[PDB]
RNA sequence: UGGCGGUAGCGUGC
DNA sequence: GGAAGATCGAAAAAAGCACGCTACCGCCCGCGTGGTGG
DNA sequence: CCACCACGCGGGCGGTAGCGTGCTTTTTTCGATCTTCC
């Protein structure tokens, strides 16, 4: 099984799971402390925001590579996204503080 | 045509701000339209810029020199064409 | 309320006996002169007012054109409480 | 874009003003037409269009009406994704308390307000009154009264008293409350009241009052009156086949809160009487709660098929909440799977990839060069040539992919090395080629084995993966620097066939000018491969300068090694293949080319010997035969032996000379004894006991048998399992543990019985559950670990510290576990080291110790080596390069920025599954070794007889050669007798000192009389009557038995001179009474002239594996821990109560504040008239770590801990470095207490970060302030890791609920500054290739 | 083509 | 000599239980109440 | 007058009660002594 680019969830907006689906690979916890280790900094950041989560950074990579320039914006993942707004609906006020 | 980058990264010394300074390189060249200081023999943006790296051509202070020198050519050109 | 079942005072029964005196309010008012909700048709979102109880299965509503309002009979779901 | 995190709990305001709408009914969708309903849970008013640039109602369904609000319906005209981030509002008619900080232990409002927990929950749930104001009645503030005695109070004084009934009340209680002057209260009765406990309560409000107030929240936002609303989105209504919609529990527990709320509503309308109302408020709070955390009280809100509902706390926390299943990990796209193949003709850098998997993944970059050649003008075009696969894709797709990386990763990611980057190779199929060499590193075999594949898509990426993640580069193991590129099953076999010599070979005695004629001549069939001839060969040695010298030479040697010596490079010597051979050969000799040549010769170097051994093997043809496992022909007579001794022993057993344990005990060591000898007849008949005709007459050779040429050269097998194959199978065991009688006396080539397969199943299947139940326990620890040390970087290059660890080699029993040199190597020295007797230096301060140095170390004879350590460092938020040492995976030092942490917890937990985690089933020290003896911690006397016994009962003895290195340790037991002195030369084998291990001896220092004194038959002895010899032997009574008039008597012998007085102790005062303990047994009567070191009195008298790795990860205390002596100083006893005993340590110099209780049935090591000093062993038993800290320091616990565990995994022959040990107890010790609070604003009873109290005082000492003194604490790794100052991690790690209410309740701010928190937010790591990237942004901070 | 629960199986010191 | 701090063991409550992948099955409220037709 | 279809509003299920029942570790609380005094 491969794929490049398909279908996402609706909640996390991430890639879908099983061949069946024609769904991506997980990279797991176990994985993503095998990258940290070896330190490869950008590649954990383009494998966790621009290829999975981050919508605008998805199409902004697509658009570079099919007009041949390799680079990446790393955006804003939608998963922590959907975990500030559900800690929100807990009661419990967090927010990024810009300073 | 690169199988290990040994020589690459005692050169640098760092095996960290040497992927740096390649990738900046390697950028230059495919966004930047630059042209390769070594001959290619059809060799990837990448793998030119480390060869480069290599034979100390490229390095992070020669890199931001001839930067800084083409900027200056660049906005003194444009000043000289605006006056 | 806790482990064992609440015991009401006898006070609170005697009161209830004879405490019901009808209420008016209703969660529902068919009653004329309310404003009610059309969700169909070029009605939807405006409000209407209530000329009067005709009928047991369905009751008639005032539409409002810009003109004038006129009273035309509609279906009791057709309309929404407002 | 943003610096910080800040949590707090939110205000009804805040709320409110988040929420664009109020949600008034629980209508979510329309089933006839697909259109939410007004003020429904998915309205589109209040959330917005259902559309993209659509009204709802239809008006306006064009870009050009963006931001404009509708009339007809109101709904605004915008993208569909605002309905992900717009919340509603519920406005709840009643007040209702907030779960989390109501359940959560410790209870927030019950610490608040100092009242119980059940009190609240009686309160809150509508079950009895609270006061609120007292007034000037006898009624208290916070009262509680139940309905009885409420109507009481409203009948007497019903007049101005203040009750209220739920959570009204509670919030009326917390708004009516002054934080600054409760502060001040609590304050000063911390400072007036003396209890630990009530110190420890008042603290512990006083932070939180503390806490509170500087923060802006305050504590009726604790009791929730508006409740936030998800947006629709994050709770989607999935669209079904045949009309139906799929609903989550979100839906149904907002519904149910809706329509709880309007009954309630409609109920306080409708004037309802108290009873209901409160019954329907409960309900509410009820429902409430169910909502915010289902299952947290009472019943849990079942589904509809009898699960509980997914709350929204319930959907955060666990392995899968949103942090572990979301944020930790996620699915990426251009991944794939398949399974993995090998292929020989692959390079080290090098995978096979299927064109069908090439051209799916790459396909962006496919699509983006047939743009770019013109081909496709469209990408609908390009697509429909990728699909339909015509020659110039597959040209395009060799193209791309010509230097691209691709990241191959196995599930099982243990450690690093289970995803590294490879080169791609187009193949046809459908399964991954990989590289055998690789295959150790990924731990995988050919049966089945699936591996996914990453494609990295941008230019970092791939220089990352080309020059970190690629397999050359990855030849070093991090763990401990072993290698990791070793031929494992047919290289080895291969190259030990080929290096093999025979005796009468086809062409021996030959003599060749060079190995291309030894080539030439086995390709030609004229000379066997294991000929012995004489070869004239050119070897080229490195000279000192760096060149190379070629020295030429007539060698005697096989074919098989001229042949394979020009496939070694240059420098290497011609010594390395002039041998067997084996497995542990190669690996030396691998080792050897990366050591003197490099690294880009030995890459080529291994390829060339992966390419020769398959080649030779296959040329060789070995096969396993049932020939091959030949049985002894002494079997059956070793075995019929074994059986009549059995049959004897049973015999003798049956006549009743012997028991049932003798007799088992016997036969045990009788079938032990004859299957060692069976397989030492069957090794002696397979190894060489081969022979050959040589020219001229026989002789013997090495076998050339294929069973022992794959078990002698490494490639497969070991010496049980060849033993299994051809001997006896040997004794069984039971699953209970102990051994069966009868052994297994068949072998594998011949037939078993049923019984003899019956009894062996029982290992198999034991064997096979410890490994089932063992992989889960393995990855939990590994995840703790890795946790507990994710945010330590390296940060720093120096810090100067003139601090570290006495390392010396370690030595058990009578052998040396691990010499000085593997455990120094690769680390730096903390001071200079001189060189024994002559006061020079021999190594510099700070210079790392490579093997140069530590050769002249070793041939100086140095054991004691100070080395800077990482629980030493002093660099704070992070180590610095030096105080870390060697990288341990290259051979330069350590670099700056990379993750030190990650890499030590998965060093340490990859060989988790080698462990186990099942558990099942002396009086003369013996020297093996010649030299001198040593005696440490020794005050000895002289006994009668001459000879020494030790008063001291911490006394070492050491075996030191004659080289002066200490060889073997023991810890002899106090007052053994010793057969020579110290200082002088003993012989192997030889006993130095014996002891009763049954009973301990009473031993006198001094020389006279004993008297009965202080003692009376009857009240505080018993002269028992001995059972065999009858004499009156006195036995003291014990307290619990002596009579009270005798209680003050304590019993105790002194030893008197002719005069008859008790004689003084050689320089002490205090005259010799030696003091009788419980259960003393004495034989001598009264006034029996004894010696110094006669005996007086008698005396009568464990986990490893997964779990005991844990409890010492955990700082588990033993369950028998051990006493020590805190306080230097005399011992006494003050007083006893029932079952305890009040043991009380007094300085000489220093005051008597301390007075222990040490339990009546622990054994006391100590007297009553010794001394002690400072952490000494007071009773037997294990020591709990803490105490170790606490006294003996950080430096003591450290060396335990790492000592422990080096112990454990050695037991399993698995070997690790103590640097990823030293990092995880660093990462413990992180947080100290404070003793004296000082100008430091720190509390008395605070506990507080190490780093933050080291920088105040160092702050302090500048500003010439006075500092604040502190004592370190050791934690567990999971209790270290929730104690954090990043709230995000102890979050993502468990107790997400506990965590959360801590951050919301404190107001915490959270940076950052770690790995975990960066990849949650998704953001460079300021580790590795990102590190200098957040440097730049520190310094741009800076301005 | 969206998810939960149950069941079974695969790869995980030979 | 009765009240407050100690403690002490015993009981009760909370949280955790490796990583990837594949296939199948079942379910995605539901029940009273009004509408309407035969 | 009876049976099938649509529509809205509560909630453990079903019953003239009871349903459970093979883990370990850590944290909190409580009755009961105790014990120590002012
Ligand atoms: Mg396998
Ligand atoms: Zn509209
Ligand atoms: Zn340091």
């Amino acid at each position: 099984h491969a794929r490049s680019t398909g279908s996402y969830s609706l909640v996390t907006q991430q890639p879908l799971g099983g061949k069946a689906q024609f769904g991506g690979q997980r990279f797991g916890e176990m994985e993503v402390w095998a990258l940290e280790a070896y330190g490869a900094a950008y590649t954990l950041q383009e494998m966790l925001t621009v290829k999975s989560d981050d919508v605008n950074g998805r199409t902004k990579m697509y658009k570079n590579i099919v007009d041949g320039n390799h680079q990446m914006e790393p955006g804003m993942p939608e998963s922590f996204n959907v975990l500030l707004k559900e800690i929100r609906s807990l009661g419990i006020n967090i927010e990024l503080e810009d300073e | 045509a690169r199988v290990t980058v040994q020589d690459a990264v005692e050169k640098i010394g760092n095996r960290f701000d040497l992927v740096l300074v390649a990738a900046r390189r390697a950028r230059q060249m495919q966004v930047g339209g630059k042209d390769p200081l070594v001959p290619e023999e059809n060799d990837k943006t990448t793998v030119i810029a480390l060869r480069e790296i290599e034979e100390g051509l490229i390095n992070n202070q020669i890199l931001d020199v001839r930067e800084r020198q083409e900027q200056q050519e660049q906005e003194a050109a444009e000043l000289q064409a605006v006056t | 309320f806790g482990a064992s079942p609440a015991i009401v005072p006898s006070a609170v029964i005697h009161q209830l006996s004879v405490y019901k005196p009808k209420d008016i309010v209703d969660p529902a008012t068919p009653y004329p002169g309310d404003k009610v909700i059309i969700t169909e048709g070029a009605f939807e979102g405006f409000q209407a007012i209530f000329t009067e109880p005709d009928g047991e299965a369905r009751s008639m509503l005032l539409l409002n054109l810009i003109n004038k309002e006129i009273k035309h009979s509609v279906k009791n779901t057709e309309f929404r409480k407002l | 874009e943003f610096d910080a995190i800040k949590i707090a709990l939110a205000s009804p305001d805040m709320i409110r003003s988040w929420s664009f709408g109020e949600v008034k009914k629980p209508e979510t969708i329309n089933y006839r037409t697909f259109k939410p309903e007004r003020d429904g849970l998915f309205c589109a008013r209040i959330f917005g269009p259902v559309k993209d640039y659509e009204c709802l109602c239809g008006k306006y369904k064009r870009l050009k009406h963006r931001g404009v609000i509708c009339e007809k319906c109101g709904v605004e005209v915008t993208q569909t994704k605002v309905r992900r981030e717009r919340m509603g509002h519920i406005e709840l008619a009643s007040p209702t308390a907030h779960i989390w900080f109501l359940k959560s232990l410790p209870s927030r409002i019950g610490l608040l307000l100092d009242m119980p927990l059940r009190d609240i929950e009686r309160v809150l749930y509508f079950e009895s009154y609270v006061v609120i104001e007292g007034g000037m009645t006898n009624l208290e503030r916070q009262q509680i009264l139940t309905e009885e005695q409420y109507l009481d109070a409203l009948e007497e004084f019903g007049d101005e008293f203040d009750a209220k009934m739920g959570a009204e009340a509670i919030q009326a209680l917390l708004k009516s409350m002054d934080l600054e002057q409760e502060c001040e209260q609590l304050r000063e009765e911390l400072n007036e009241t003396n209890s630990e406990t009530k110190r420890k309560k008042l603290t512990k409000r006083i932070k939180l009052l503390e806490a509170f107030v500087q923060s802006g929240n305050k504590p009726e936002w604790m009791i929730l009156t508006v409740l936030p609303v998800l947006p629709p989105d994050l709770r989607p209504l999935v669209p079904l086949d045949g009309g139906r919609f799929a609903t989550s529990d979100l839906n149904d527990l907002y519904r149910r809160v809706i329509n709880r709320n309007n009954r309630l509503k409609r109920l306080l309308d409708l004037a309802a009487p108290d009873i209901i109302v409160r019954n329907e408020k409960r309900m509410l709070q009820e429902a409430v709660d169910a909502l915010l955390d289902n299952g947290r009280r009472g019943r849990a809100i079942t589904g509809s098929n009898k699960r509980p509902l997914k709350s929204l706390a319930d959907m955060i926390k666990g392995k899968q909440g949103r942090f572990r299943q979301n944020l930790l990990g996620k699915r990426v796209d251009y991944s794939g799977r398949s399974v993995i193949t090998v292929g020989p003709y692959l390079r080290l850098h090098q995978c096979g990839l299927p064109k069908k998997m090439a051209l799916e993944l790459f396909k962006p970059f496919i699509y983006g060069k047939l743009e770019l050649r013109g081909l496709a003008t469209t990408i609908k075009a390009a697509k429909k040539m990728v699909e339909r696969e015509e020659a110039v894709v597959w040209d395009i797709l060799d193209e791309v992919i010509r230097e691209h990386p691709v990241l191959l990763n196995r599930a099982p990611t243990l450690h690093r090395l289970g995803i590294q980057a490879f080169e791609p190779v187009l193949i046809e199929g459908k399964a991954i080629q990989l590289h055998p060499l690789v295959c150790a590193a990924y731990n995988a075999d050919f049966d089945g084995d699936q591996m996914a594949v990453h494609v990295p898509l941008t230019l970092e990426a791939q220089l990352e993966a080309r020059a970190l993640m690629m397999s050359t580069n990855n030849i070093l193991s991090p763990a401990n620097g072993e290698p990791i590129i070793v031929p494992s099953q047919d290289v080895v076999l291969g190259l030990y066939y080929m290096t093999r010599d025979c005796v009468n070979a086809k062409g021996e005695g030959m003599v060749l000018t060079g190995p291309k004629e030894a080539e030439r001549l086995y390709r030609s069939g004229l000379a066997s491969l294991h000929a012995r001839v004489k070869v004239r060969i050119t070897e080229y040695e490195k000279d000192a300068n760096g060149e190379l010298v070629a020295k030429t030479s007539l060698k005697d040697t096989t074919v098989g090694r001229a042949i394979l010596w020009m496939i070694v490079p240059k420098g290497l010597p011609y010594s390395i293949v002039n041998q067997a051979l084996g497995k542990k050969a190669i690996s030396k000799m691998l080792n050897t080319c990366y050591r003197i040549l490099g690294l880009k010769p030995t890459v080529i170097f291994a390829d060339q010997i992966m390419y020769t051994g398959f080649a030779y093997a296959a040329r060789s043809g070995a096969s396993v035969g049932i020939d091959d496992m030949v049985i002894p022909e002494k079997k059956h007579e070793i075995i019929s032996e074994a059986e009549a001794e059995v049959a004897e022993i049973q015999e003798q057993f049956q006549s009743g000379l012997v028991t049932a344990g003798e007799r088992y005990n016997k036969v045990i060591d009788i079938w032990a004894a004859a299957n060692d000898r069976v397989s030492k007849a069957m090794m002696d008949n397979l190894q060489t006991e081969t022979v050959i005709n040589r020219d001229g007459q026989e002789e013997k050779q090495v076998s050339f048998n294929s069973i022992y040429m794959m078990a002698d050269s490494g490639a497969r097998g070991s010496a049980a399992q060849i033993r299994q194959l051809a001997g006896m199978r040997g004794l069984m065991a039971k699953p209970d543990g102990s051994i069966i009688e009868t052994p297994i006396t068949a072998n594998f080539r011949e037939g078993l019985n049923v019984l003899q397969y019956f009894i062996s199943t029982h290992g198999a299947r034991k064997g096979l559950a410890d490994t089932a139940l063992k992989t889960a326990n393995s990855g939990y620890l590994t995840r703790r670990l890795v946790d507990v040390a994710q945010d330590l970087v390296v940060t720093e290059d120096d810090c100067g510290t003139h601090e570290g660890i006495m390392m010396t080699p370690v030595i058990e029993g009578g052998d040396v576990k691990e010499p000085l040199r593997d455990r120094v190597l690769g680390r730096v020295t903390a001071e200079d080291v001189l060189k024994p007797g002559t006061a020079d230096i021999l190594v510099p301060r700070n210079t790392l110790l490579h093997e140069q140095w530590c050769d002249l170390l070793e041939e100086n004879s140095v054991d004691a080596v100070k080395v800077r350590s990482v629980v030493s460092c002093d660099t704070d938020f992070g180590v610095c390069a030096h105080c870390y040492g060697r990288d341990l995976a290259r051979g330069h030092i350590i670099n700056k920025g990379e993750a030190i942490g990650v890499i030590a917890a998965q060093s340490i937990g990859e060989p988790g599954t080698q462990l186990t985690m099942r558990t099942f089933h002396e009086s003369s020290i013996q020297v093996k070794n010649k030299g001198s003896i040593k005696l440490s911690n020794v005050k000895s006397v002289v006994n009668s007889s001459g000879k020494l016994v030790i008063t001291s009962r911490n006394t070492e003895l050491k075996l030191i050669d004659e080289f002066g290195r200490t060889k073997e340790s023991y810890k002899v037991p106090y007052g053994a007798v010793l057969a020579k002195g110290d200082g002088e030369q003993v012989a192997g084998g030889e006993t130095v000192a014996n002891w009763d291990p049954h009973t301990m001896p009473v031993i006198t220092e001094v020389s006279g009389f004993v008297r009965f004194t202080d003692m009376i038959d009857g009240q505080t002895i018993t002269r028992q009557t001995d059972e065999l010899t009858g004499l009156s032997s006195l036995v003291v009574l014990d307290s619990a038995e002596r009579t009270a008039g005798g209680k003050d008597l304590r019993p105790a012998l002194k030893i008197v001179d002719a005069q008859g007085n008790d004689v003084l102790i050689p320089g002490t005062d205090m005259p010799a009474q030696y003091f009788l303990p419980g259960k003393a047994i004495v034989q001598l009567e009264d006034g029996v002239q004894i010696s110094s070191g006669d005996t007086l009195a008698r005396i009568p008298q464990i986990t490893g594996g997964l779990p005991r790795v844990a409890d010492l990860f955990e700082a588990r205390r033993p369950k028998e821990p051990a006493i020590l002596a805190e306080i230097s100083g005399i011992v006494s006893f003050g007083k006893e109560t029932k079952g305890k005993r009040r043991l009380v340590i007094t300085p000489v110099d220093g005051s008597d504040p301390y007075e222990e209780m040490i339990p009546k049935w622990r054994q006391l090591n100590v007297f009553e008239g010794e001394r002690v000093e400072r952490g000494d062993v007071i009773s037997d038993g294990p020591e709990a770590p803490h105490d170790i800290l606490r006294l003996r320091g950080v430096h003591a616990v450290t060396r335990y801990i790492v000592n422990e565990v080096q112990d454990v995994y050695r037991l399993q022959g698995v070997k690790i470095n103590d640097k990823h040990i030293e990092v995880i107890v660093r990462q413990m010790l992180r947080k100290a207490t404070i003793v004296n609070a000082g100008s430091s604003d720190f509390l008395e009873g605070e506990q507080v970060e190490y780093s933050r109290v080291k920088i105040a005082n160092r702050e302090l000492e500048a500003n010439g302030k006075v500092g604040a003194t502190y004592s370190r604490d050791l934690l567990g790794i999971t209790k270290a890791s929730l104690a954090t100052e990043s709230f995000i991690s102890a979050a993502s790690f468990q107790e997400t609920t506990r965590v959360l209410t801590e951050a919301a309740v404190a107001g915490k701010r959270d940076e950052l500054r770690g790995l975990k928190e960066n990849v949650i937010v998704g953001r460079l790591i300021p580790a590795g290739t990102g590190y200098a990237y957040h440097q730049d942004r520190m310094r741009r901070r800076a301005a």
